[PDB]
């Protein structure tokens, strides 16, 4: 009773059911280093201007 | 005008120049730490972009 598969049929992606659990960390990767703390708040003008030598503003 | 005006404007000038002086010294301290430790917003030198890593199933399994 074996029917030969048609052209294109064997190359399909198929879904399969398995009792095996899904690996959680297949790469055995470490924990990523924590990002730099972000600085928050609203912008204010530079305090006393540019402060470049003798320039007042 | 009386001597008060020049006297008190000098205090105002002194306060500004003093605070600029301490802000100038503090920036150099901040820059030094930020450049040596890389933990701040400055001196963040680039690293490769991770969005161009291909995460699709490959031709072989062990990748």
């Amino acid at each position: 009773g074996w029917v030969r598969p048609d052209l294109g049929q064997l190359s399909k992606v198929t879904k399969v059911k398995t009792d095996r659990p899904l690996p959680e960390n297949p790469y055995h990767s470490r924990a990523r280093p924590e990002p730099n703390p972000v600085i928050e708040g609203d912008l204010k003008p530079a305090k006393h201007g540019t402060r470049f030598f003798f320039w007042t503003v | 005008d009386g001597p008060e005006k020049n006297y008190e404007k000098t205090l105002a000038i002194l306060q500004i120049e003093s605070e600029k002086a301490e802000l100038r010294l503090k920036e150099q301290e901040v820059r030094r730490l930020m450049r040596a430790r890389g933990d701040g917003p400055w001196y963040q030198f680039p690293t490769p972009e991770k969005e161009f890593i291909d995460h699709s199933p490959k031709a072989t399994p062990d990748n």
